[PDB]
């Protein structure tokens, strides 16, 4: 899943 | 539409390895595939285009190889700057649609955090609210605890972590642990205490201060 | 040299419309067409549509009736606007370039803006120091940093000493509190011995709520 504050699947 | 599988989820090697992505495609969509970089905090970065055409600016050891279905990114030797996410995208067929990606994460040796506290600032006070915060700077790998106790008594609940992801020259990570107390709770207790366990440590570190 | 400067984050009530303007450089709205591009946490990357040199326009099938894409030429921009937002539009809106005219491989990007679909209200943060000591000086290199506290929506940006200080800075990935606002602590580490001789300024930036703090930090 895509996190918006880094930018980066987590 | 199409539906474009990549695979694995991550990748994970060691610097100087050949690694490889696979993009999968619902159906056949001949060569018109192209592939991306995503570091942290940035826009996609287009690496290749219709399958194996090389982009200009970009490094040689990236490629691209398939046709049909089955699709591959290669990098020949990695290098810490390549951690990054990869997407691939198909235009065969409209709408343009892209693969959910694959994330790429670089092997080191381990390497101990760096343990620093700091209480909250006086400025922070007068709002009435206590940040205290614990640094582990420049660890790897990502596993570590962080234990907090105020007066001998171990907090729970009351914390919260936040990881950087892996820098690009380093390959380590970071590692901020932030409890918050009320300012009341704050100024009935004395000794403050960050606990820091991981690999690269022989025992706990502990670093704290006394309020005052 | 190709560029593409998007307008920047921001808040949308829900039910409400999406603005964002795409200013380029570098090239002519005349000779390539400008596509949009979002990337949610749930879907990912999504193609959404494009405006082409000649002013016709393609939207991906789910939106073909929320949303308008325009421009003005000579001005270098493109106006993207979506309406009737819900929770899960959340997320970077990019406007983008392909190789040649036609295409749809994008070389050219925005560096995307953030939109947050909320009820809630915009809040900017407090900052707070992050003083060195003695409980943060090891082996003559000591940690400094900013609390970057209760703001909301994301994004803020942080740098130091305005951009001129890069190395070994980390800013953590903010942290959703119990009451909904973000936080975060962006740290570096220095020479002791130049607590004395330079000063050590967090830089922050948070343009949904328009606050701008240069927080000195000092040892104790
Ligand atoms: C969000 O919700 C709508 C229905 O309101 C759904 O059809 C759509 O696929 C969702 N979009 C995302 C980006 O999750």
């Amino acid at each position: 899943q895509f996190d918006l504050s880094t930018r980066r699947l987590k | 539409d199409i539906l474009l599988t990549q695979s694995p989820v991550i990748l994970s090697v060691s610097p100087g390895e050949r690694v490889s992505f696979s993009c999968r495609a619902s159906q056949s969509i001949g060569t018109n595939i192209h592939w991306y970089q995503q570091r942290t905090n940035g826009s996609p970065r287009l690496l290749i285009k219709y399958a194996s055409e090389s982009i200009s600016g970009i490094p040689s050891r990236f490629s691209g190889s398939g046709s049909g279905t089955d699709f591959t990114l290669s990098i020949n030797s990695v290098e810490s700057e390549d951690i990054a996410d990869y997407y691939c995208q198909q235009n065969n067929n409209w709408p343009t649609t892209f693969g959910a990606g694959t994330k790429l994460e670089l092997k080191r040796t381990v390497a101990a955090p760096s343990v620093f506290i700091f209480p909250p600032s006086d400025e922070q006070l007068k709002s009435g609210t206590a940040s205290v915060v614990c640094l582990l700077n420049n660890f790897y790998p990502r596993e570590a605890k962080v234990q907090w106790k105020v007066d001998n008594a171990l907090q729970s609940g009351n914390s919260q972590e936040s990881v950087t992801e892996q820098d690009s020259k380093d390959s380590t990570y970071s590692l901020s642990s932030t409890l918050t107390l009320s300012k009341a709770d704050y100024e009935k207790h004395k000794v403050y205490a960050c606990e820091v366990t991981h690999q690269g440590l022989s025992s706990p570190v502990t670093k704290s201060f006394n309020r005052g | 040299q190709v560029q593409l400067k998007q307008s920047g984050p921001g808040l949308v009530q829900p039910s409400q419309s999406l603005s964002i303007t795409c200013t380029v450089s570098g090239f002519s709205l005349t000779n390539y067409g400008v596509h949009w591009v979002r990337q949610s946490p749930g879907k990912g990357l999504e193609w959404l549509g494009v405006i082409w040199s000649g002013g016709n326009t393609d939207y991906n099938t789910p939106f073909t009736s929320r949303l308008s894409i325009n421009k003005d030429n000579s001005k270098s921009q493109v106006f993207f606007k979506m309406n009737s937002l819900q929770s899960n539009d959340t997320a970077i809106y990019y406007c983008a370039r392909a190789l040649t005219y036609y295409d749809y491989e994008f070389a050219y990007w925005g560096q995307g803006t953030l939109v947050t679909v909320s009820a809630a209200s915009t809040k900017g943060p407090s900052v707070f120091p992050l003083a060195p000591s003695s409980k943060s000086t090891s082996g003559g290199t000591a940690a400094l940093g900013c609390l970057v506290k209760d703001y909301f929506p994301e994004p803020v940006t942080v740098s130091w000493n305005s951009g001129a200080l890069t190395s070994g800075v980390h800013t953590f990935p903010a942290v959703l509190q119990s009451s909904g606002l973000y936080s975060l602590s962006s740290v570096v580490t220095v020479p002791s011995s130049s607590l004395g001789t330079q000063t050590y300024i967090c830089n922050v930036n948070h343009k949904p709520s328009n606050t701008k703090v240069d927080k000195r930090v000092e040892p104790k």
